[PDB]
């Protein structure tokens, strides 16, 4: 049984977009992830599916570091998912997905998350947002979600 | 209110 939206706390939620969750633990930072299914399980609970962000300082490098966030907005995207219970949603946030070409809308006209690069957890490294790296249907997604942010952010300031 | 556990997958 699956949900195209679910209400909570006087919230409605709909698919592929951002939500903030309470972290499993206590000292972690609100988790972000991107919903991608809204399933019930056999005894009634609703769990969704998310797909995580990755702040910069937590995803491991290769040479087992850590990056530094260019930007205190920025994020990495990532195709690690989860089934998380649906009662852990805080509420929607903001992700904007802009391209390289494209610069970063400012900070008093759109707050919120920005995305330029895309977690390897398999590897432990980047991808940029078009990248030969990509399957098709990953490369797919990254689009997707590309589209969805150039719909809210029409204009284009180039670098 | 009911907390959201991530995963650790397989890595190189």
């Amino acid at each position: 049984t699956h949900f195209n939206q679910f209400a909570y706390d006087g919230n409605t939620y709909d698919l592929e977009v951002p939500v903030l969750l309470v972290p499993e633990d206590k000292s972690q930072k609100p988790y972000v992830a991107i919903i991608k299914d809204i399933t019930q399980t056999k005894d009634g609970s609703m769990m969704i599916l998310g797909q995580w962000f990755y702040r910069p300082e937590e995803a491991e490098k290769r040479g087992g570091g850590n990056w530094q966030s260019s930007d205190t907005r920025e994020l990495f995207y990532s195709f690690h998912r989860d089934e998380v219970p649906a009662e852990s949603v805080m509420h929607r946030c903001v992700v904007y997905f802009v391209p390289a070409h494209k610069q970063l809308p400012k900070r008093k006209n759109n707050p919120g998350f920005i995305v330029r690069k895309v977690y390897d957890t398999v590897e432990k490294k980047l991808w940029k947002l078009t990248d030969k790296d990509y399957e098709d249907s990953k490369q797919r997604e990254i689009d997707v979600l590309v589209k969805k942010t150039m719909n809210v952010l029409g204009d284009l300031p180039d670098l | 209110t009911k907390a959201a556990r991530k995963s650790a997958p397989a890595t190189g």
